This record gives C-alpha cells, structure tokens and sequence, in this order.
C-alpha cells in the first residue's frame, strides 16, 4: 500500500516507454519465464516473450 | 410433343385463327422445351469434357514433369541441412552413426507427431 | 508451361510467405532470426496446410 506498482506505471508513462508487470510470488514453473519447448502442441514461450509481442518494443518497463 | 390436353383445348377452338395460334404457341412451347433440353445437356458435355480435360492436363504436367520434374527426386530437407551443417565439422563417427540411425528413424515415421518433433529436437 | 490451369497448385501459394516477410519488412532484424525464418518458410513452403509439424511451424514462425 505504498504505490510501488503506481509508480512503476507513472515511470512507464513519463518515460514514455511500454509497460508490463510480473508476479512471480508463490511460482515454481520456470517455463513461465522460459517457456515451453514449443514442441508439445500448444506450448507457449516465456511470457517476457508475449510481453514483447503485446508491447511491441525491446525497450518497456517490466 | 404437348400433352393431350393441349390438343383437346386446340380442338375446342373453333375460329381457324384461335385454333392456329393456339398450334403455333404449341409449337413455341415445343421449342422452349427442347432448347431447353439442348441447353442444359450441352452444358453438361462441356463440363464432363472438361472433366476429362482436368486428367489430360495432370498427365500433361506429368509429362513435363518427366522432363524436368520434383519426381525420381527423392528429398528430404532436414536430413540434407543436418548434413550440410555437420560437412564441415570434424565430427566423430559415433556421433555419425547416432545421427544416421536417428535421421533414419525421422524418415520412418510421419512428419507430424510427437515423437517425430522430439526426435527432430534431439538431432537438433 | 507448368502453369496453365490447376486448382491445387495455386492455392496455399503466397498467402502465408509474404504476409510475415512483410510483417519483417520494418523491422531491424538479426541475422540469426532471419536464416531461422527463411528456412523455416522454406519448409512451410514443403509442408501442406494439414500438417500438424505446419501448424505448430506457423505457430513458432508467427
């Protein structure tokens, strides 16, 4: 209740860069980050990379 | 051709000129009929004969084909990558073999199941 | 001489090749991307629509 995350999104909006957030708490499926192998139908990659798609830059606030 | 009771209603007419138009549309109906007909059975001639053209030029193209052609050709693109990328590798001959003895597993099997996407994977 | 009149040949010709060589057009692509990219179209190319290897090869292509 500090505004951590608040301010995350206000540095994304100033800086004018893309924005996207995270949550790791808790997890254990390093194939969120990594991905899958993309060989079981289905398989994703890491969700860096569909944050990438949606932002569309190599340069967002994660 | 018109039915018998279009000749019965022609036989009701008693006016030579009712009676002869009434023949004359008979005629034109007749007409109508048969053109009809021809219409739709030299439609279909066409389309069956192009039918039977649609084989001609497969066997066309195959003729070609035989002239210079993807046939007598056989192909396989990741085997010819895999080995092009290990030519120039001063590879072992154990690794050789494995990759021989998996490339010829890949071939056996189809291009579109698991096993062949994990035995892909491996020779990757 | 090949190319006279056929239905299936002309079709599944140029839909999907274009469309992501196009999709790469405006961007500052690495090397490695694009020899991964032409010899997966190259393939795809190969492979017809059913194939599950094509659709999983248009999924990780896309």
């Amino acid at each position: 209740g500090v505004g951590k995350t608040s301010i995350a999104r206000s540095i994304a909006r100033a800086l004018n860069r893309e924005y996207f957030r995270f949550s790791v708490g808790g997890m254990t499926d390093v194939a969120e980050i990594k991905g899958h192998r993309r060989t079981y139908v289905g398989a994703m990659p890491g969700k860096i990379i569909q944050c990438l798609k949606k932002t569309k830059t190599e340069n967002p606030l994660i | 051709g018109a039915e018998s009771h279009e000749l019965q209603d022609v036989l009701e007419e008693t006016n030579i000129p009712k009676r002869l138009y009434k023949a004359l549309s008979l005629l034109k109906k007749e007409f109508e009929l048969s053109k009809l007909q021809q219409r739709l059975g030299r439609e279909v001639e066409e389309k069956i004969k192009q039918t039977h053209r649609k084989y001609l030029l497969q066997e066309q193209l195959k003729i070609i084909k035989k002239e210079l052609g993807l046939e007598k050709d056989d192909k396989d693109a990741i085997e010819e990558k895999f080995r092009e990328r290990l030519k120039e590798l001063v590879v072992p001959k154990h690794v050789m073999d494995v990759v021989d003895e998996e490339l010829s597993k890949l071939g056996l099997l189809d291009n579109h199941s698991s096993e062949f996407n994990v035995t892909r994977n491996y020779l990757d």
